[PDB]
């Protein structure tokens, strides 16, 4: 599991690696990390899959609540706000980690952090257990003002690194961009991935 | 206990194998696993037999109550939804990894569920013991679009994979066909074992069980 | 039909005046408060000579230095009572000292207005106390009693007389009373007023007396006492 | 729940459920007792004869304990209610003290839930007067009185029940250390009292007998209608 | 009988002798304190609410003196009668909308929402202490199977399909008008409800004094008409 | 009558309860909001009913949160319920989504509060009316008035108590959309002292408020130097 | 709301409890019921009010339930409060045999249920059940028995008893003419159907206007048999 | 193992129109044969007996409890339970105890009410009712019933060669384990009539 | 909190005046009628359709409960939307429980209880409604009657709402013990016939048959059919 975002001018880019594997052998080689809370906030499992997707589903139901109620698309301050709380008050009972991002009127793109329960805007929020092998790599090659490309291009060579190393990350790589427009989902096949160093 | 599923062209196909054992014993020999959700959803069971059993009833009893309620076939999405509720709520102990499929408006959808509530949609699946070799061929013969003969065929040799090749999990295979149209139960589709027959008989005539007490109460 | 919690016109509880009305029935009774201690006297009332005279019982001990008298719904003070037996007790317990008047009887008033018919989370009273207790008794401030009635408010009282012919007898307490006096004059006293006011001819069964003195604990007067204190008439 | 108060005072101080609640008790199967020397023997008027009747189970002088039985009158099934929960503390005294209750706990028992009802919400006061009469371990008779009211005294000998004025009368006038010096004058004291209230006097209101240290004895119709007799 | 009256049936919900419930008929009679006329009618391809818009004090923020309220990204509705009870059912079929979507997984079908919502004003109009929400809410949603729906609960709990209605003080003629229309055929729709709407009450209705919802089986998502588009329906209903 | 508890419609279908409630804050004295280009102001009739009461005994405007500012009428105790309700909401909505509520969800969630007393026969309505005033760079200015009935209307200029006729008329004499806060509590004064009738019930307090631009959305009581100006300014166009 | 409390719970000007006399004449109302105590068995006979029509007669009896192995009741008035009470009684019955594992005394369950009704005329409020019941059950100690239990929640056993319309013609006619431990079963028989016969208006009597159930000991186990219309026929011609 | 502190083991049997339901009767505790006429096998109807095993308190309890429902239903209905319908009842019994599971695995063995069709039944401790058609077994020595009950049995046969199988299987099954045996009980289910047996086992 | 005290009270006459006035609350509703054939039950109830603006196809009064169990009503709507979703409830805890369809008789035991339940609690009404529930299973059919004081009676044809004597009267000399379910349904329509007032269509009459096959309502087309002949 590698689920990972970047912040730039227009909106993010989630990328997320599409592996669940049960111990050594895996159960899903398919799995969308992305799901939607709502028309323009993903949030980006990892974690106990299963207490994941319940964060998702009633942080959903919070953000459609109160999205109605104001007649006016819920910032994502506020969804990390309650995916925070939901990832706080069970923290003893939920292995989970949401990078929820998104886009907003008042704020444009962003991506907050919220692994043990705690609210962290940040340029790049990468996750996951193949997350602690592509540190080096973020690190080395994030230079702030991204173009959208950039950034797609660039969160697709990172989890192509960690999914090389890490047995816990496999598969396709999937892309949302989230900005005014819409969001604008692809899929990166294995037969697509960028080749590195390979020995 | 090995259960697998699969999605082609019209509709899904669940498998299941026939047999359940008690620890080191196999206790049934013609256990039904593809179980009933709504007219045209079904749901296998995998695992803990009694909580897959109690857990896709009780669903079962939601989706007969809501199927009346909104006037309309029921969607499963809402099965999906109901049983990961359930099944989040205890924390896992209710081992019921139910492989939930069937045919909407949207189309067919081949959920498959966990204990702790982790469902995934795909087109293809394989639960219990036996999703070793289930998921071995699987993987290797599926393809987008299958006809349902090549389907059937193709699933029975997954199961069939799990029963020759895995111990809990042996007898009978089962096929449910779902398409559009409806469902049809095609019970024990394939029997690859072939013992039951034998060459001893044993028989003792009456007289040789020696009985001490006695008593015979008409009705 | 109306509440329990209802303010009249004049301002105040209906249930309270109809209660103090209440305990205008009951038989009178009259306690005196002396530098030597306090004395309790209450007539009984008895109603048929089948009936044991021991059994009326209105002035009893709430611990070894507070003798309570009451007048009133006899029945509904047993509550009050054992409130307050169960008050001084918890606290010799936790606080390891005997308890003070003016906290008791400051502890079972909290139980006169405590009552309604919709906050109710048990079954909880339905109306006010139909009882006029006088606690009496000695703590380290000496000897005082406490008056106290169905409106919760309890009051310092040299010598005060409350029940059916409680008026008359209570301009008697005025009367009569005065700082310097001894605690046997007290009993005296009481009794004559008591023969005043009671229908009945007096005796030493149809009455009860009690004192609690710096040293002495609460005592009932037993027969013969009663009759060599009611020797002087 | 309901938590209406019933009883409220009226405008002269007067619970009138309590009032009425004796009312009812004043229609009350008219009952009796008497506190003798090492006997106590109560007797409860007739009630209902109606000769399909079954005498059993329409008596009105149930055992508390081995030491403790009580007539009653008035709303006989809360009757059946107190005597209930009073068997039920009778032994749960018997586990937190292993001592068989005092007349006077079990009575000042009662006479506390008497009290309850008649001040809680939404409960209306029992309709019975209990004659709650019992040995002490010292084997001392006792005959307690409880009303609706929760008011309970010790006494010689009170009636209860309708008219319970002329025969209170009658134990005012016959209750005497010569009318209580054996068993069969107290007997005859019972049965001789509620004779003036008890129609056609021999085997109408038959009774109740216990003895010291000795369960609770009852008739004996036929020995019943041998001091009707003895009294007629 | 014949308007006959026992005890408490003229204060609370209990039978009279007759068999009517007075707190729910005299509810009716509330829905005409607001003083308005709603109509929501539906053609094959869309369904129209269109309302009255009384903005009489000119410092009434006329943003938010609106019956239209927006359910769900698919389910419009107007109210009428009392307001803040109104205000109440809107936010109770809110609760409901996202309740169905958490549990069920999927939109709540207007035929389910306005079923639900009648559930909970039938245990008004049964229980003895709350009285009945005295405003009929109009619903209207483009469900996939069936197409434009219509549905109008009341205090007494009721609903029904509609291929048009009307709620407020000229239900009356607003329902005669439908009825005379409704036997004479929907692609317009609105130029109905405009029409309608406007004889009954014989205005000639400005812009501004009326608003407009409308959900298409083309956009599915509830939405409002502009008083500039409102304007081109109806200086399309004075050019003819 | 017919009218002894809010759960009785009449025959005529008027809960008579909130009709009354409404009676009980027109008896109340009258204070006014104004909401403007920048913000919004408001004042208050406050009568002091004698002159031992302290320099700011009962005021009438209070502090919901720090972008939201609220004027009530009528018993003022529940006014001041309505602040630890209010209050409340606020409060639950920073710890639930991080931010300053929207003003309008606010009234939204108070006013389905005091609608929540007009169905009961165990409670009463809020016999009470009250404004809330806000600014914030992403909504503006905006002003609410609940009332009794707990229906929630958005005003431009809004009068609550006893002379809200006459203090509406003066109201309309303005074109608050093109006015800014410091020019606005000027008149929201001259209001003041016009619409008071002086001779009946006299010595009463001007108490002012304002949340805005020049105060960084942070509602605060009016300077006492703007007050006094003010004040000075609207007596003398009394006249 | 106080003004709407009708206090079922309080006691009148004379001390009579206006709910449990009223519902006394609700079962006062109802269809007279009888059973008599015999030696070899016990019967009941009950009036039916479905009494002819086109009812289908589903059931095997009307007004007579079985409540264990060994025991029947009869209950007389409101339908629908004897169905609430049969269903409690068979509860605590079956919770009895729980908890002791041997069936429950007549008087034992009598009183369980008495318990319940005299706790709704005592507190609580609610109206008190307006049903009568007539029981009867073996049990080891004490033999065939018969318990009348009434609304106010007392009972008694009684050795023939008849409840519901002319009671006390009924038991009248029971005092003229029941011999005290020497009518035996079927002499029990031509009694009630006497008694039933005087006692019903309606005017000759058929199989259809009763039913009757008798209850015996055979073989260390309890019987509880309703007659069949041939024996009714037979036993009414017998009476003729 | 909670299960084996008592022992014992019953099996059922499915014939031509009678099933037979047999049972060990040595109640013990671990190793101290207490007791040699421990019933446990209870009727629940003129045909329909439920055979339950292990612990000894959750066979007492599990079977007065279901007497409990059974009652409350026959009298709530009009009908004896049909077995389909007892064994849902058993089954939902035991599930209630889902996490503090009765350690008794019931087997039910009768006849349909009307039809007089065979049924038979076994559960595990949770509730997973498995019905079969040859047989069922219960208990701490379940494997040597296996082993004799699948070589003895063959399909359709009459009461009396059941009672022949059944005998043998338990004899057998139980003489080859500790913890059972002491005897065994043997009932046969007929349309018309029902025969009790019990059995010469090893008293050792 | 609400009132805790029973609205219904024995009238100094004894019978519950409540009761009586909800009976003339259901004797006032839409007329409705049930009759029993030998093979199943059908049910027929009238529409009392106003304007045509109604949606007839949106509401049915005749709802089945499960596979094999029906339900009409007379009197007031909404009641009844509360007693068949408690209905289904109780159907379905039964099929959980006992792993069986819910005997008829059982299901209008339970709903006769709850139905009894708000004539005794605190501060509800009774319900205005009279149930006919229709079912089959063990091979025959059952019909039963609910009344608002929760006894139900086993019947072999009945009519209730409007004119609902008249209606009984009406099948009194024209029920047979032997008649077919087809023309059992010609027997209820004719029935309904007798007092519609109104002119019947397909639209505004509804028809529910309870056979061996399972409970369901008929298409209009079909009921046209029977309105056919007519």
């Amino acid at each position: 599991t590698t689920i990972m975002a970047v912040e730039f001018d227009g909106g993010v880019v989630m990328g997320s690696d599409s592996r669940v594997s049960a111990g050594e052998a895996v159960v899903n080689r398919v799995f969308d990390k992305l799901s939607p809370l709502h028309e323009r906030i993903y949030c980006a499992l990892s974690g106990s899959a299963a207490d994941a997707q319940a964060v998702a589903d009633m942080a959903a139901y919070q953000l459609e609540l109160h999205g109605i109620e104001l007649e006016e698309p819920p910032l994502v301050l506020a969804a990390a706000n309650v995916v925070r709380n939901i990832s706080y008050k069970y923290r003893e009972d939920l292995s989970a980690h949401l990078m929820v991002a998104g886009w907003d009127q008042r704020e444009g793109g962003q991506v907050y952090g919220t692994l043990g329960g705690m609210l962290t805007r940040q340029p790049f929020a990468i996750g996951g257990s193949g997350s602690t092998f592509i540190y080096g790599y973020v690190d080395a090659a994030y230079k702030p003002g991204m173009s959208p490309e950039e950034c797609r291009r660039f969160t697709t060579d990172a989890i192509a690194l960690a999914m090389s190393r890490d047995g816990s990350s496999g598969g396709v790589i999937y892309l949302v961009t989230i900005t005014a427009a819409g969001v604008d989902h692809r899929v990166i096949l294995g037969n697509e991935l960028p080749k590195f160093y390979d020995e | 206990t090995t259960i697998a599923g699969l999605v082609f062209q019209d509709g899904v196909i669940l498998g299941a194998d026939t047999r359940a054992t008690n620890d080191s014993v196999v206790a049934d020999k013609s256990c039904e696993k593809i179980h009933f959700i709504a007219p045209k959803i079904y749901c296998c069971g995998a695992g803990v037999a009694a909580d897959a059993e109690m857990t896709t009833r009780m669903v079962a009893s939601k989706m007969e109550l809501h199927a009346l309620s909104t006037g309309r076939e029921p969607r499963v999405a809402t099965v999906t939804r109901i049983l990961r509720q359930t099944l989040f709520r205890y924390q896992g102990h209710v081992g019921a990894s139910l492989i939930v499929g069937g045919v909407d408006l949207t189309g067919p959808q081949l959920y498959g569920v966990h204990p702790h509530g982790s469902y995934s949609r795909l087109p293809f699946t394989a639960l219990g013991s036996g999703q070793d070799a289930a998921l071995a061929v699987l993987e290797d013969r599926f393809q987008p679009n299958m006809t349902l003969e090549a389907a059937q065929g193709l699933l029975v040799e997954a199961v069939t994979a799990g029963i020759l090749g895995d111990l809990g999990s042996g007898g009978n295979v089962d096929a449910c066909v779902i398409t559009k149209t409806g469902a049809k139960l095609l019970r024990t589709l394939s029997s690859p074992t072939e013992p039951v027959k034998r060459s001893g008989r044993y028989h003792f005539v009456p007289g040789t069980t020696a009985v001490l007490t006695q008593t015979v109460k008409p009705l | 039909d109306r509440g329990v919690n209802t303010f009249s016109p004049e301002g105040r509880l209906f249930q309270v005046e109809y209660a103090i009305e209440a305990i205008k029935l009951g038989s009178t009774a009259i306690g005196i408060q002396t530098s030597e201690g306090v004395c309790l006297a209450v007539e009984k009332r008895i109603t048929s000579p089948l009936m044991e005279p021991s059994s009326i019982e209105k002035i009893v001990e709430i611990d070894a230095h507070i003798g309570c008298a009451m007048s009133g719904l006899i029945a509904d003070a047993k509550t009050l009572i054992d409130k307050a037996r169960v008050e001084t007790q918890n606290h010799w317990f936790t606080y390891n000292e005997t308890m003070t008047v003016e906290s008791v009887t400051q502890a079972v008033s909290n139980l006169a207005l405590q009552f309604g018919e919709e906050d109710a989370d048990p079954g909880a009273m339905s109306r006010p106390f139909g009882v006029a207790l006088l606690f009496g008794g000695v703590d380290e401030k000496g000897p005082q009693l406490f008056h106290m009635d169905p409106s919760g408010t309890f009051v310092q009282c040299d010598a005060r007389a409350i029940g059916s012919a409680s008026e008359g007898a209570q301009s008697s307490l005025q009367e009569v009373y005065h700082k310097s006096m001894t605690l046997k004059e007290a009993i005296k006293s009481s009794l004559i007023i008591l023969k005043q006011v009671m229908e009945e001819k007096l005796n030493a069964t149809n009455i009860e007396l009690a004192t609690v003195q710096p040293g002495q604990n609460f005592h009932m007067f037993t027969k013969e006492e009663l009759e060599e204190v009611i020797k002087d008439i | 729940s309901y938590d209406r108060a019933i009883t409220v005072f009226s405008p002269d101080g007067h619970l009138f459920q309590v009032e009425y609640a004796q009312e009812a008790v004043k229609k009350g199967s008219t009952a009796v007792g008497v506190r003798g020397r090492d006997i106590v023997v109560l007797g409860v008027e007739k009630k209902s004869v109606a000769k399909l009747q079954d005498e059993r189970t329409v008596r009105k002088i149930c055992a508390l304990d081995d030491n403790v039985c009580m007539a009653f009158a008035g709303l006989t099934a809360d009757a059946r209610i107190v005597i209930n929960r009073a068997r039920v503390e009778c032994q749960s005294h018997r586990l937190t003290v292993e001592d068989p209750v005092t007349v006077e706990y079990i009575t000042r028992y009662i006479a506390s839930l008497k009290q309850r009802y008649t001040q809680s919400n939404g409960r209306r006061p029992f309709g019975i007067s209990a004659l709650i009469v019992g040995f002490d371990f010292d084997g001392t008779p006792r005959l307690y009185q409880t009303d609706p009211s929760g008011t309970y005294h010790a006494w010689k000998a009170n009636a209860i029940g309708r008219g319970a004025k002329s025969v209170r009368e009658f134990l005012e006038k016959n209750y005497t250390d010569e009318a209580i010096e054996t068993d069969d004058l107290t007997i005859k004291l019972v049965i001789k009292a509620l004779l003036e209230v008890v129609q056609s006097g021999g085997k109408n209101i038959e009774l109740a007998v216990m003895r010291r240290d000795q369960s609770l004895k009852i008739l004996n119709p036929e020995e019943i209608e041998k001091y009707v007799a003895e009294i007629e | 009988s014949r308007g006959s009256s026992a005890g408490f049936d003229r204060h609370i919900t209990i039978f009279s002798p007759e068999g009517r419930l007075y707190q729910v008929e005299y509810a009716f009679k509330a829905i005409n304190q607001g003083g308005l006329t709603s109509v929501a009618v539906r053609g094959k391809d869309c369904a129209v609410i269109v309302t009255q818009k009384k903005v009489p004090d000119k410092l009434l923020d006329s943003s938010t003196v609106t019956h239209l309220f927006k359910i769900t990204e698919n389910i419009g509705c107007v109210m009428t009668g009392m307001t803040a009870d109104s205000r109440s059912q809107v936010q109770r079929a809110r609760y409901e909308a996202a309740n169905w979507k958490y549990k069920y997984g999927y939109e709540i079908p207007v035929d389910m929402l306005c079923k639900r919502i009648a559930d909970i004003s039938q245990v008004y109009t049964q229980n003895a202490e709350m009285r009945p929400l005295g405003c009929c809410m109009i619903l209207i949603g483009i469900d996939e199977e069936q197409g434009p729906q219509v549905y109008k609960c009341d205090p007494a709990g009721y609903y029904c399909g509609f291929k048009a209605t009307a709620a407020g003080v000229k239900q009356t003629e607003s329902t005669s008008f439908l009825e005379k229309k409704v036997k004479k055929k929907f692609e317009q729709t609105v130029e109905t409800a405009i029409t309608c709407l406007s004889t009954v009450l014989s205005i000639d209705f400005k812009p501004s004094e009326i608003e407009v919802g409308v959900v298409t089986v083309e956009n599915p998502k509830f939405r409002i008409l502009t008083e500039a588009e409102i304007d081109a329906h109806l200086v399309a209903l004075a050019e003819r | 009558g017919y009218d002894l508890s809010a759960s009785t419609f009449s025959p005529d279908g008027r809960v008579f309860q909130v009709e009354y409630a409404m009676k009980a804050v027109e008896n109340s004295s009258t204070a006014i909001g104004i909401r403007c280009k920048d913000g919004v102001v408001f004042g208050v009739e406050k009568l002091v009913l004698s002159k031992l009461y302290e320099e700011g005994s009962n005021k009438r405007l209070f502090n919901v949160d720090r972008h939201v500012g609220m004027a009530v009428a009528g018993l003022l105790a529940d006014a001041r319920s309505l602040a630890d309700i209010a209050r409340e909401e606020a409060s639950n909505f920073r710890s639930n989504f991080g931010y300053n509520i929207p003003l309008k969800h606010l009234a939204d969630r108070v006013a389905m509060y005091v609608h929540a007393y007009t169905l009961y026969s165990a409670v009463r309505p809020f016999g009470c009316s009250f404004m809330l005033g806000s600014y914030s760079v992403n909504d503006g200015a905006q002003l609410y008035m609940i009332d009794p009935s707990g229906v929630s209307y958005g005003y431009w200029g809004c009068a609550i108590g006893k002379a809200r006729q006459a203090a509406k008329t003066e109201i309309e004499k303005l074109q608050m959309k093109e006015m800014t806060c410091r020019d606005i509590v000027k008149e929201v004064a001259k209001i003041i002292y016009i619409v008071h009738d002086e001779v009946k019930d006299k010595a009463f307090e001007l108490e002012l408020s304002w949340v805005g631009e020049l105060t960084n959305g942070r509602h605060e009581i009016v300077p006492k130097d703007i007050r006094e100006e003010a004040e000075k300014y609207a007596k003398e166009s009394l006249k | 709301s106080r003004r709407y409390d009708s206090r079922t719970t309080i006691f009148s000007p004379e001390g009579r409890l206006y709910q449990v006399e009223y519902a006394m004449e609700a079962i006062g109302h109802a269809g007279t019921c009888l059973g008599i105590l015999a030696n070899d068995g016990v019967l009941l006979a009950a009036e039916r009010r479905n009494i002819h029509k086109l009812l289908d007669e589903v059931f095997f009896s009307e007004k007579i339930y079985k409540l264990n192995e060994d025991m029947a009741c009869s209950v007389a008035g409101i339908t629908s409060d004897a169905n609430v009470l049969t269903n409690e009684l068979r509860l605590i019955a079956q919770r009895y045999l729980l908890q002791y594992q041997e069936p429950i005394p007549c008087e034992q369950l009598v009183t369980a249920l008495c318990d319940i009704k005299q706790a709704y005329t005592q507190f609580g409020g609610k109206r008190p059940f307006g049903v009568s019941l007539l029981y009867i059950g073996w049990d080891k100690h004490y033999g065939f028995q018969l318990y009348q239990s009434d609304p106010s929640g007392n009972y008694g056993g009684w050795k023939a008893t008849c409840i519901g319309n002319n009671s006390a013609a009924a038991v009248s006619m029971l005092k003229q003419d029941y011999k005290e431990g020497e009518m035996t079963l079927k002499s029990a028989l031509a009694l009630a159907i006497k008694v039933l016969n005087k006692t019903m208006d309606v005017s000759k009597l058929s199989a259809e206007k009763v039913e009757i159930a008798t209850l015996t000991r055979e073989n260390g186990k309890t019987v509880i048999r309703v007659l069949k219309q041939k024996e009714v026929e037979q036993l009414i011609k017998k009476h003729e | 193992s909670i299960m084996s502190y008592n022992g014992g083991a019953v099996m059922a049997m499915k014939g031509k129109n009678c099933v037979a339901i047999a049972a060990d009767r040595r109640f013990g505790i671990q190793a101290q044969m207490v007791t040699t006429d421990f019933q446990k096998i209870f009727p629940m109807g003129d045909r329909l007996y439920i055979g339950l095993a292990g612990l000894a308190t959750d066979v007492q309890t599990v079977a007065q409890r279901l007497k409990f429902r059974l009652n409350l239903y026959e009298l709530k209905e009009g009908r004896q339970i049909k077995p389909y319908t007892l064994m849902s009842m058993v089954a939902n019994l035991l599930y209630e105890k889902r996490f503090g599971p009765y350690y008794t695995e019931p087997v039910i063995a009768g006849l349909d009410p009307k039809t007089f069709k065979p049924f038979i039944c076994s559960l595990d401790l949770i509730g997973c009712p498995m019905v079969t058609d040859d047989f069922v077994v219960s208990g701490t020595c379940a494997e040597q019933m296996y082993g004799m009950c699948e070589s003895l049995w063959e399909p359709n046969m009459d009461p009396d060669h059941l009672f022949e199988t059944i005998s043998q299987a338990m004899l057998n099954a139980v003489d080859r384990d500790a913890v059972s045996g002491m005897g065994v009980i043997v009932h046969i289910i007929e349309k018309d009539k029902i025969t009790t047996r019990t059995l010469k086992a090893r008293m050792d | 909190r609400g009132y805790s005290f029973s609205l219904t009270t024995f009238s100094p006459s004894g019978k519950l005046v409540q009761i009586e006035y909800a009976l003339a609350a259901v004797a006032g509703g839409a007329p409705s009628v049930g009759i029993k054939a030998a093979n199943g039950v059908v049910l027929a109830t009238e529409k009392k359709q106003k304007s045509i603006l109604y949606d007839e196809r949106s509401v049915h009064k005749v709802e089945p409960i499960t596979k094999h169990i029906g339900l009409v009503y007379s009197g007031m709507g909404p009641d009844y939307r509360v007693l068949v979703h408690r209905a289904r409830k109780l159907a379905q805890q039964y099929y959980l429980v006992y792993q069986e369809p819910i005997p008829t008789a059982q299901l209008v035991q339970r709903v006769a209880s709850v139905m009894q339940e708000y004539t005794q609690s605190g501060g509800v009404r009774p319900f205005g409604v009279s149930l006919l529930i229709c079912g089959w299973n063990e091979g025959r059919p059952y019909l039963f009657q609910s009344d608002p004081s929760g006894a139900y009676f086993a019947w072999k044809a009945t009519a209730m709402g409007k004119n609902y004597v008249n209606g009984k009267t009406f099948l009194e000399k024209r029920y047979n013990e032997d008649l077919e379910l087809e023309d059992a349904i010609h027997t209820a329509i004719l029935t309904l016939k007798e007092s519609f007032e109104g002119q019947m269509t397909e639209d505004n009459i509804e028809v529910g048959i309870c056979n061996e096959a399972g409970f369901r309502r008929l298409t209009p087309t079909e009921v046209k059919d029977y309105l056919a002949a007519i």
